[PDB]
């Protein structure tokens, strides 16, 4: 979770991607938006004689 | 015979020609994250990238 610069209209809760999957938050006791980022991943190669 | 727009330029970094420039210009090639492996495409910067 990150902070944004995104401008959440007071009606909208959540924000959402293109693949329908829920980006940009904001949290219910502090009114600042919050950005999601998935964990750090990428494939694993083994190279071996 | 004038061969030097497909001969090499030694001038260019890329030791390429000045025909083989143009094809290259010509195409817009993406970078399609090769060459994007930088931490900050997970942060938030710019736009929203494919
Ligand atoms: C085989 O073919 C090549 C290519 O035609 C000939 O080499 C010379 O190539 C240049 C362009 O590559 C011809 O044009 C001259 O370019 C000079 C340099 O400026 C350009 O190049 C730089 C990069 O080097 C660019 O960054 C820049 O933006 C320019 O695009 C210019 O200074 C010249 O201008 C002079 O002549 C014109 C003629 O109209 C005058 O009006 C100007 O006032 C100025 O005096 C010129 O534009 C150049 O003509 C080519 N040379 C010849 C003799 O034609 C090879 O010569 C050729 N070889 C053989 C054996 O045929
Ligand atoms: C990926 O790794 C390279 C190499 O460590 C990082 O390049 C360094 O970046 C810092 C800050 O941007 C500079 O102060 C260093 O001088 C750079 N080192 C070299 C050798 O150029 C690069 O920043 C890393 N990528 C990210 C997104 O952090
Ligand atoms: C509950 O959250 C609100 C913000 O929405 C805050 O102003 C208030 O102080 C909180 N309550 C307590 C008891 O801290």
């Amino acid at each position: 979770l990150t902070e944004s610069n995104k401008k959440f209209l007071p009606f909208q809760q959540f924000g959402r991607d293109i693949a329908d999957t829920t980006d940009a938050v904001r949290d219910p006791q502090t009114l600042e938006i919050l950005d999601i980022t998935p964990c750090s991943f990428g494939g694993v190669s083994v190279i071996t004689p | 015979f004038n061969f030097s727009q497909i001969l090499p330029d030694p001038s260019k970094p890329s030791k390429r020609s000045f025909i083989e420039d143009l094809l290259f210009n010509k195409v817009t090639l993406a970078d399609a994250g090769f060459i994007k492996q930088y931490g900050d495409c997970l942060g938030d910067i710019a736009a929203r990238d494919l």
